[PDB]
């Protein structure tokens, strides 16, 4: 849980900024693309290109993670299958990647997959 | 061959076997399918980026994302078998 992998979220992440709840839903989507199966768990809810519950979900993951971040007391900052919040965050890195091949180095990389590994357990370890 | 190139590629196969071994496999309840998908899109992300960092020619670099993209494949298909294993256990 290194210091050095600490200075590298909080760039990365800043460097996001203004488009956490955009990639938030951005991940969602290709978790139900890459992970088609994740999509049987959900019969009630609008999974759709665009739908305003994952824009709105997107959003949730974004704004979370930006706190988690600040305070990384993540146990301490805060049903559904667990392997949702896994490959969300899979998910997540991807995106990450995608939108700043530039930022992610395959340290930076790293770095990120174990910081999203833990605040993917922080909430299925609940 | 090309030696910038040739060391880019040692530099990586570390780098991400380094992120290979940071998997634990207990923390993380995947499925093999999705696991398999995982390191897909990890040698991607890999390719992507040491593809910026290679260096010259076409005929020379192209030519190293071949050996770049093999021995990353090389090191997934164990760790692969490993997690084969280990959900079965
Ligand atoms: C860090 C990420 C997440 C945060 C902060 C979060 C947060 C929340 C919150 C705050 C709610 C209450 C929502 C409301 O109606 O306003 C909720 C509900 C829910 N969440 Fe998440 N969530 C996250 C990730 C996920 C993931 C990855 C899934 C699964 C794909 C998921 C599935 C659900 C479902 C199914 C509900 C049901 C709400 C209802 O029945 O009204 N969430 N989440
Ligand atoms: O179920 C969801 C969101 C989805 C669950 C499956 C995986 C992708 C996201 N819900 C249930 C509440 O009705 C949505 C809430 O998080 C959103 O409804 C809320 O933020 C949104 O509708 C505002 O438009």
């Amino acid at each position: 849980l290194s210091p050095a992998d600490k200075t590298n979220v909080k760039a990365a992440w800043g460097k996001v900024g203004a488009h956490a709840g955009e990639y938030g839903a951005e991940a969602l989507e290709r978790m139900f693309l890459s992970f088609p199966t994740t999509k049987t768990y959900f019969p009630h809810f609008d999974l759709s290109h665009g739908s305003a519950q994952v824009k709105g979900h997107g959003k949730k993951v974004a704004d979370a993670l930006t706190n988690a971040v600040a305070h990384v007391d993540m146990p301490n900052a805060l049903r559904v299958d667990p392997v949702n919040f896994k490959l969300l965050s899979h998910c997540l890195l991807v995106t990450l990647a995608a939108h700043l091949p530039a930022e992610f180095t395959p340290a930076v990389h790293a770095s990120l997959d174990k910081f999203l590994a833990s605040v993917s357990t922080v909430l299925t370890s609940k | 061959l090309l030696k910038a190139n040739k060391d880019l590629i040692s530099a990586g196969l570390k780098e991400f076997s380094v992120l290979l071994n940071q998997q634990v496999f207990n923390d993380a309840l995947v499925s093999e399918e999705d696991m398999v998908t995982v390191v897909e899109d990890w040698m991607n992300f890999y390719i992507n980026y040491y593809r910026q960092q290679v260096t010259g020619e076409p005929q020379e670099r192209d030519k190293a994302l071949q050996e770049l993209r093999q021995e990353l494949n090389t090191l997934a298909n164990p760790f692969l078998a490993k997690y084969r294993d280990f959900l079965k256990s």
